[PDB]
C-alpha cells in the first residue's frame, strides 16, 4: 500500500550526521539553511539538520531486522545482514544471498524475488544497467519554522570536548612518540523541535518496473513475481520497521550519545493507492494544510484512512486517534 | 507602417545556433524563432484559416501569410531592455536520430540558456487592415513559449504605433547590410526558418564591465531618424 | 586598527602549541548576524585566558598576552553603530579571519 | 591597413583563428597590429602584406612541426597532436594537415581543400547536426585548411590547457582568454605568455585537477606574466573533454571571468610571495573543499568562503600566515 | 481545459538537477547567473535554477502514474511504464502499447487514439515527419528576484560529504587496492524561495493537431477523434498529475534528500479557449503583471476563471480563494 | 534477551563528568542545551548533565567486576582488567589477554 | 556611558594575578546574566569583595583598587531599570564582564 506520515519530534542532545572524522578534532555536525518569515522578508538561517540518507539507512536496517524474523528472511542479500547500504556497487555482476547462494543481476524480477532489500529500497546495477526506484523516500529532519523563529538564533549547538586515557602498560601517559593516542577532540550536539516526513510505496513491492502488469485475462493484474504471502510479509516487515524509527534508532553515535526522542504529534494517511505527499513538519501551519489536503482527497473519491496522534486535525473527517507508533503500524498492517 | 510593440518579461532564452555537443544559444532571439512563435499564435487562435495534413505545412502556411503582411524579408526586430548574460546549463540530451545506436542513447550535454530580465519585440508591418489588426494584435499575446518547450514566455502589453519620424539611437536589431553606413556586434541569425535564409544581423549589445562583472549592456549606437517611443523613452529602429 | 592584537589572542585557541583546540568560539565569532552573539562569542573566547596562561606557563614558552584594556572599549565603540548586518559581517568574519594567522608564539 | 577579415563560423573557432592571426603577423613582423572585436568576427587591423603574412604563417607551422617531430603514422605528446586532442584519429590527422599546409604554402600555392574541424578547436562542433528532422552522416561541419591551420597555431601558441590522466579516464581542461573592448599586439603577446607546453600532470597526489575552476586557479597561481586584467577587461571561455571508457563528451561549459581571480591573486601576493604560493598549494592539496569555497568566494565576493577555506586548511596542514590574512582583510575593505 | 499556473514556492535542502559527477567525485548542483537590480546597479548573482526538463519529466511521470488507475489506461505505450518516453526515433516506425499492440505511425489521429502519453507530451517520427508538439510546458525553477535582493550575499549552498564504507568479508576496509568500493563524494544542497510557471493545454487533448475542428455540418465542432469518456479521463489524469508536483516529488535524489516542499502562493487561470501565459514567478512584481494581463484578457473577451492561493490579486477581479493544491485540483476537475 | 530500562533518579551535590579544568583552577561541569516546551513556546536552556560515554564506561567497569568472579573471567583484556576504556587503538593488531597471552585481531569471532 | 570601564577595572581584580583572589564564578554569573535580577545579584557578589581586595592591596605594595563610585551604581541601576528585554540585556551584561580579563597594570 501507499502510506504517508508527517509530524513533529522533540529531539535534544544529538550528534547525528557528524562531518569530522573519528580521528579529526572537533567533530562537526551538519547544518542546513532554512527560509523563514520572521514577520518580514524571507530570511535564511543556518540550523543543524539531519540528512535523509541516515533516515533511509535506518529504515533499511529496521526493515531487515523485522524481515529476518519472518520465514521469508532467507531471500535477502548477504550485505543486508551486515547493515551495509552498498547494494550492487560498481565493478560486480553477481551478488550473494543471505544463505550464500549466488544471484544474477540480469532480470529485475529475479532480483526482486530472490532479494528483498533491493525490492523495497530499490537498487542499482551499474555493470548491467538494471535499476529500481526506491519505494521508501525519507525527507530531511528540520526544526519547525515557529521554533527557529522563537529562538531568534541562539546557536542550539553544544560543543562538548572529551578525550581518552590511553596509557602505556607501565602506567605512563605517553606522547605521540610513545605509542598512545591521548588526543583531544570535541563533539557537537543539537536540540530542538524537528519535523519529519517519510513516504512508503509498498503497493509496488514485488513488481518489476519493466513490466508492472501482465494482462493475462485482459485485466489490470499486477505482475507479482513473488508469492502473495511473501509480498504481505514484506509489507508487514516494512511497516513494522517504523517501530524503531520514532524510538531512538535513526542516527549515529548511539553508543555514546543515544539521542533522546519523543514524538509530540503526527498524522498518517493510507489508502492503498495514489496519495498526495503530506506537508513536512518544518512549517508551522502544516496541520491545516494537511487537513485541507486529506479532506479534498477524500472528497475526490479516495478511501483515505487517517490516523492522528496528539492533534485535533479537523475533528469532523474520518480520523482515528492513535496513541503511539506501535498502534499506528498495527492499524497499517490490519488493512493489508 | 503599423508597427506591433510587445513586451516579453521572461527569464531565459532557448534558441540555439547551428551547434552540437555544447549547444550555443543566441544572445537575442532570432527572427525565425519569433516568426515561428507568432505562427503558432495564428495556429491556435484561428485554426479555421490554417488547416494542413501535418503540422509542418500549417506552420509553413502561417509563416507565409505572416511574411505576406510583412514589410520584406527583413523580419521582426528586438530591443534588450535588460543586460544579457550566457547562463550555462547541463541537460540529458538523448541521441537517437543518427545511424544505429538503437533508440535509447542519452548522455549529458550542455545547452546554455541566455538570461534576460526584460525584452521588447517590434514587428514591422505595412498597414494591415483593421479587421485583421485585432487578429494580429491578439496573436501578439499568448506567446507562451520560445525556443524549445523548456523556456516559458509571457507578454506584458501589445500595441500598434507609427515611427513618428523621430531621431533616436537605434536600440533594435538590424541586418548589417544597409546600416553599414551607420563597439559592434554582428553575427549570423537565420532570419528565415527552414521547412523541407541566412543574413548577418547587428545587435545593440556590448561586453563592457563596470566594476568586476561584464554582462551585456546597451551599445549606445549612432542615432537614426526613424524610431519609436515606449514608456517615455524613445529607441531608434531601421525600416526599409 | 586594534585588529592584530586581538587576532594574535584568538590565534592562541587554534595553534597546536595549545593542545585544547578551541574551535567553537571561532565559529561563533565568525557566524555572527547581529550584535549580541558576536559579543557573546568574543566573551567566550576571552574567558579561556587562564587556560592559555597556565598552558604556556606549564610548557615553557612565555605566557600569552591578554588583549590590552585600551582597545577593549574600541571594540564596542564601533560595533554599536553597525546596525546593518551586511557591514557587520566585514568585522565579524575578519575577527576569525585573523584568528588563523601565523602568530609565532613559542620558540 | 590590410585589416584582415576573419571567417564568421563559430565565436570559439572564430576566436582561435583571429587570435592566431596575431602570432602569424608577429612571426612575419607586422608592427602596430590591433584586434577589434565584432561580437564574434574578431577583426584584426594591421599594415602587413599578404606575402609577409604567409611567411609568418609558414614560420609558425615550421616551428610547430619541428616541435611535433620531437616525439613519435606519427603521434606526438604535444599540444596539437595528442595533449589536447581527445580523439585518436586526430593525433595523426592534424600533423598531416599541417604538413600539407606547409607544403602548399612553401610553393606559393593557396590551399584548395576543406577538412573536418575537431571538437578541440570548437566545442560547438561534433559529429551530428540537426538539419530538419534528424542529423547528417559523417561530420557535417568542414573548414578551409588555411583557417584550420591558423586556428591550430593560435590554440597551440596562446591558449593554456591542462591534461589529467588518472588511469583509464582522461580530463582535458581548455581555456581561451577573450578580449572584449580592444587590444594591441603587446597585450595579446602578454596573454600568449600564459601558454605552457606539455601540461600532462597525471600522478595521484595532484588529484585536484578535477573541478575545472580549481584547476585554472592552480595554473594561474604560478603564472606571473602581466597584471593586464586590472587595466583591461577580459573574459574566459573554458570547457572540459572527458574520455571515460572511450566515451568522448563534454560535461562543463561554464563561462567565468578572469579579472577578479587575477586581481585577488595580485592583491594576495603583493605582501608576501614565499607564504603565498606555498599557502595556496598546501590548501589545494589538503583542503579541496576549502579551495572550492575560496574560489566561490572570489567569484562571488563572499565573506564566509574565506573563513571556511582557512578553517579547513588549518584543520589539516595549512600554516595560513599573517601577511596573507592582512592582504585578505585589505581586499575585504 | 486550458490552464496556466504561476506562483512562488518554498523549498530547501534539495539536490535537484545536479551535474552528475560521473567521472568527478564532487557532485555539483546547478549553478546559474541571474541579473538583478541593486539600487542603481545591474549585478549578477550565482544561484541554482532548476531546469524545466526535469519538471516536464516528473509531470509526465505523475500523468502516467495517475493514468494507470483509470480503466482506460490500456491505450498507453509500454515505454511509458518504465518512466521512459523517448517516443521512437529515426529507426522506429511501430508503437508498442502496454498490452503489446502494434500501432502504425501513418497519422497522428490513430497514434493519439492508441497512445495517451504521445497525445499529451507529444512525439515525433523523423522517418515520415508528422511531428506533434507537447501540450504541457514547464518553465525553469529559479529563486525570485525579491529573495535575491533580500539575501544579496550568503552561500545558500551547503556542500555535505557522504562516504560509502565497504568492508571485506570479516572487517577489512580498502581505499584503492583491496578491490572494494569506498568513495567519499560531496553533494551541494540548495535553499531559497523559488518561482515557477506551467502551462497545460488540456483543451487540445484528444484532438489531432492538424485537424483542430471537423467542420462537416457547417458547424466547426472540435475534432474529438477519441472517445469523450476516456478523453475526460485523460483530462482528469493530467490534472491530477500536478498532485505529485507541488508536493516534493520534483527532481532527483529523492531517496536521500526528498526536499521539504511547500507552495507559498499561486495564481491560476482556467478557460475552455486559448489563453495567454501570465508571468514567470521569478519576478517580484509578478502579481501586478498577473492582474494587468488578466484584466486585459477579460476586456478582450476571455471567459477566464481565476483561482488565487495566498495572494490577493486585487478585490475587483473575480478571484476564488484556494486553500491548497488539492483545493485547486478539486476546483479544476469540474470543467 | 533484550532489556530496555528507563526512569527518574535524584542527584544531590554531584560533580559527575566535569571538564577537570586542565589549565584552570576552576573545574567546570559539562553543560548541554535541552529543549523545554514551556507555556510561552519552545525554549532552550543550558543545564549540567552526564554524557552517555561515562555511563557506558561505568557499566563496563561493573560488568568486568562481576565477570572477574565468574570462572570464565580469564577471557578478558589486560586493559579491561585495568579499567581502561580504549579498545584496539591505532597501530596495534594484537590484544593483551587477562591471562597474559596474545590474541590476534584478524578474526572477529576469535576476538569475541 | 564611560562607567563600563570603571566597573570593569574593579571586576578585573577578581581574576588577575598578584591578588590571590581567583573568583571566576562571579565573573561567569555576571556574564551569563539572563535576567536583570540575577545580573544585579552578580554585581552585588562582585562588589562584596571590595574590602577583600582593598585591605590586602596595601599589604602587598600595590595601589588600592579603583572601587566604582556611587555614580557608577546609579548609572548601572538606570540602565538595568530601562532594559526589560533580554536581547540588549545579554550584550549589556557581556560588555562590563569582558573587561575582567585584560592586561591591567595594577601593580607597577
Amino acid at each position: 500500500m501507499y502510506v504517508r506520515i508527517s509530524g513533529r519530534i522533540r529531539l535534544n542532545a544529538h550528534s547525528l550526521n557528524a562531518q569530522g572524522g573519528g580521528g579529526t578534532n572537533y567533530i562537526e555536525i551538519t547544518k542546513t539553511k532554512v527560509t523563514v518569515r520572521t514577520e518580514n522578508g524571507w530570511t535564511v538561517v543556518e540550523v543543524p539538520a539531519i540528512t535523509g540518507n541516515m533516515l533511509k539507512h535506518w529504515h533499511f536496517v529496521g526493515f531487515v531486522d523485522y524481515f529476518k524474523t519472518t520465514p521469508y528472511g532467507v531471500n535477502l542479500t548477504e550485505r543486508a545482514l551486515r547493515y551495509n547500504g552498498t547494494r550492487f556497487g560498481q565493478g560486480e555482476t553477481t551478488a550473494t544471498k543471505a544463505n550464500g547462494a549466488t544471484v544474477q543481476l540480469n532480470d529485475e524480477a529475479t532480483i526482486i524475488k530472490e532479494l528483498a532489500d533491493a525490492d523495497v529500497h530499490g537498487f542499482l546495477a551499474p555493470k548491467t544497467g538494471r535499476r529500481r526506484v526506491s519505494l521508501v523516500k525519507a525527507s530531511f529532519i528540520l526544526p519547525t519554522e515557529d521554533f527557529i523563529k522563537e529562538v531568534e538564533g541562539e546557536r542550539l549547538i553544544t560543543a562538548i570536548k572529551h578525550n581518552r586515557v590511553d596509557v602505556d602498560e607501565k602506567g605512563a601517559i605517553g606522547s605521540s612518540k610513545e605509542g598512545t593516542a591521548q588526543m583531544l577532540f570535541s563533539r557537537e550536539y543539537a536540540t530542538g523541535l524537528y519535523g519529519f516526513s517519510i513516504v512508503l510505496d509498498l503497493g509496488l513491492v514485488g513488481i518489476p518496473q519493466g513490466l508492472p502488469v501482465k494482462f493475462e485475462e485482459n485485466q489490470p493484474r499486477p505482475n507479482i513475481v513473488i508469492d502473495p504471502n511473501e509480498r504481505k510479509a514484506r509489507i508487514e516487515s516494512a511497516l513494522k520497521a517504523l517501530i524503531p524509527m520514532l524510538s531512538g534508532y535513526i542516527g549515529a553515535n548511539l553508543a555514546r550519545s543515544f539521542p533522546v526522542f519523543k514524538v509530540e504529534e503526527l498524522v498518517a494517511i493510507a489508502s492503498e493507492g495514489p496519495i498526495p505527499a503530506l506537508v513536512h513538519g518544518f512549517y508551522e501551519d502544516y496541520i491545516e494544510a494537511n487537513r485541507s489536503i486529506i479532506k479534498n482527497a477524500r472528497a475526490l473519491g479516495f478511501n483515505i484512512e487517517v490516523f492522528t496522534y496528539n492533534v485535533d486535525l479537523g475533528e469532523d473527517i474520518e480520523a482515528t486517534k492513535v496513541s503511539s507508533v506501535e498502534e499506528l503500524v498495527a492499524n497499517l498492517v490490519k488493512m493489508v | 507602417m503599423d508597427i506591433l510593440l510587445v513586451c516579453l518579461r521572461f527569464p531565459f532564452f532557448s534558441v540555439a545556433k547551428r551547434s552540437y555537443q555544447v549547444r550555443t544559444s543566441f544572445l537575442l532571439p532570432p527572427p525565425s524563432a519569433l516568426k515561428g512563435a507568432l505562427a503558432k499564435g495564428l495556429i491556435l487562435l484561428k485554426p479555421e484559416k490554417y488547416a494542413s495534413s501535418s503540422l509542418d505545412e500549417a506552420a509553413l502556411k502561417a509563416i507565409k501569410e505572416i511574411e505576406s503582411k510583412l514589410v520584406d524579408i527583413k523580419a521582426v526586430s528586438v530591443a534588450p531592455l535588460s543586460p544579457l548574460i550566457r547562463n550555462a546549463f547541463l541537460l540529458k540530451r538523448l541521441r537517437n536520430l543518427e545511424s544505429g545506436s538503437n533508440a535509447e542513447k542519452s548522455d549529458a550535454m550542455r545547452r546554455e540558456y541566455t538570461f534576460t530580465r526584460e525584452l521588447l519585440v517590434a514587428y514591422i508591418f505595412k498597414n494591415l487592415t483593421q479587421e485583421e489588426k485585432n487578429l494580429y494584435l491578439k496573436a501578439a499575446m499568448l506567446i507562451d513559449v520560445i525556443g524549445d518547450t523548456e523556456s516559458l514566455a509571457t507578454p506584458v502589453w501589445a500595441s500598434f504605433v507609427k515611427p513618428e519620424d523621430k531621431k533616436a539611437p537605434l536600440a533594435f536589431s538590424a541586418p548589417y547590410t544597409e546600416i553599414y553606413s551607420l563597439r559592434m556586434y554582428i553575427e549570423k541569425m537565420r532570419v528565415s526558418p527552414e521547412y523541407s535564409q541566412e543574413e548577418i544581423f547587428y545587435l545593440p549589445i556590448e561586453e563592457r564591465r563596470y566594476k568586476r562583472i561584464v554582462y551585456y549592456a546597451r551599445i549606445y549606437p549612432p542615432e537614426v531618424e526613424k524610431a519609436l517611443t515606449v514608456d517615455g523613452e524613445v529607441l531608434g529602429i531601421w525600416i526599409p | 586598527g586594534w585588529i592584530r592584537n586581538i587576532g594574535r589572542y584568538l590565534s592562541y585557541l587554534v595553534d597546536d602549541t595549545f593542545e585544547e583546540y578551541a574551535y567553537d568560539v571561532v565559529d561563533g565569532i565568525a557566524k555572527a548576524r547581529t550584535q549580541e552573539e558576536l559579543l557573546e562569542g568574543v566573551y567566550k573566547a576571552l574567558r579561556l585566558a587562564p587556560k592559555l596562561k597556565k598552558k604556556a606557563e606549564s610548557k615553557g614558552c612565555p605566557p600569552p598576552r591578554i588583549p590590552s584594556p585600551e582597545d577593549i572599549e574600541a571594540l564596542e565603540e564601533k560595533v554599536e553603530q553597525l546596525s546593518n548586518p551586511k557591514d557587520l559581517r566585514k568585522l565579524a568574519v575578519s575577527l576569525a579571519l585573523w584568528a588563523f594567522a601565523s602568530w609565532n608564539n613559542c620558540p | 591597413f590590410n585589416e584582415f577579415k576573419t571567417p564568421q563560423i563559430d565565436p570559439i573557432f572564430d576566436l582561435y583563428v583571429a587570435y592566431g592571426y596575431v602570432v602569424s603577423l608577429i612571426r612575419g613582423g607586422a608592427k602596430e597590429a590591433t584586434l577589434i572585436p565584432h561580437g564574434a568576427s574578431y577583426l584584426i587591423q594591421t599594415d602587413v602584406s599578404n606575402e609577409e603574412f604567409r611567411h609568418g604563417l609558414v614560420d609558425a607551422l615550421s616551428s610547430m612541426l619541428s616541435l611535433h617531430i620531437a616525439l613519435a603514422k606519427l603521434v606526438s605528446d604535444a599540444d596539437f597532436s595528442a595533449g589536447a586532442n581527445i580523439n585518436n584519429v586526430y593525433w595523426d590527422s592534424v600533423p598531416r594537415n599541417l604538413e600539407k599546409l606547409m607544403k602548399d604554402l612553401e610553393k606559393k600555392r593557396s590551399v584548395k581543400g576543406t577538412a573536418t574541424i575537431p571538437i578541440t578547436l570548437m566545442p560547438s562542433a561534433g559529429k551530428y547536426m540537426l538539419k530538419h528532422f534528424g542529423v547528417q552522416g559523417g561530420n557535417p561541419i568542414k573548414v578551409d585548411l588555411l583557417n584550420y591551420a591558423l586556428a591550430w597555431v593560435g590554440f597551440h601558441y596562446y591558449t593554456p590547457y591542462i591534461k589529467y590522466a588518472k588511469g583509464d579516464t582522461t580530463w582535458i581542461h581548455i581555456y581561451q582568454i577573450a578580449p572584449v573592448e580592444e587590444v594591441d599586439m603587446i597585450s595579446i603577446l602578454s596573454l600568449k605568455d600564459l601558454k605552457m607546453h606539455l601540461p600532462h600532470y597525471y600522478e595521484s597526489n595532484l588529484d585536484f585537477l578535477i573541478n575545472r575552476r580549481l584547476a585554472l586557479l592552480y595554473h594561474l597561481l604560478h603564472s606571473e606574466a602581466l597584471e593586464l586584467f586590472t587595466e583591461k577587461e577580459f573574459v574566459i571561455h573554458s570547457y572540459t573533454l572527458e574520455r571515460s571508457g572511450n566515451n568522448q563528451a563534454i560535461r562543463s561549459f561554464e563561462e567565468e571571468e578572469i579579472g577578479k581571480l587575477m586581481d585577488f591573486l595580485w592583491k594576495l601576493k603583493r605582501r608576501d610571495f614565499y607564504h603565498a604560493i606555498k599557502f595556496i598549494d598546501d590548501l589545494l592539496k589538503k583542503a579541496t573543499e576549502g579551495a572550492l569555497a575560496l574560489i566561490d568566494a572570489i567569484m562571488n565576493e563572499r565573506l564566509e568562503g574565506f573563513y571556511t577555506a582557512l578553517k579547513l586548511g588549518k584543520k589539516a596542514g595549512v600554516v595560513s600566515s599573517r601577511e596573507i590574512v592582512a592582504a585578505l582583510e585589505d581586499i575585504i575593505c
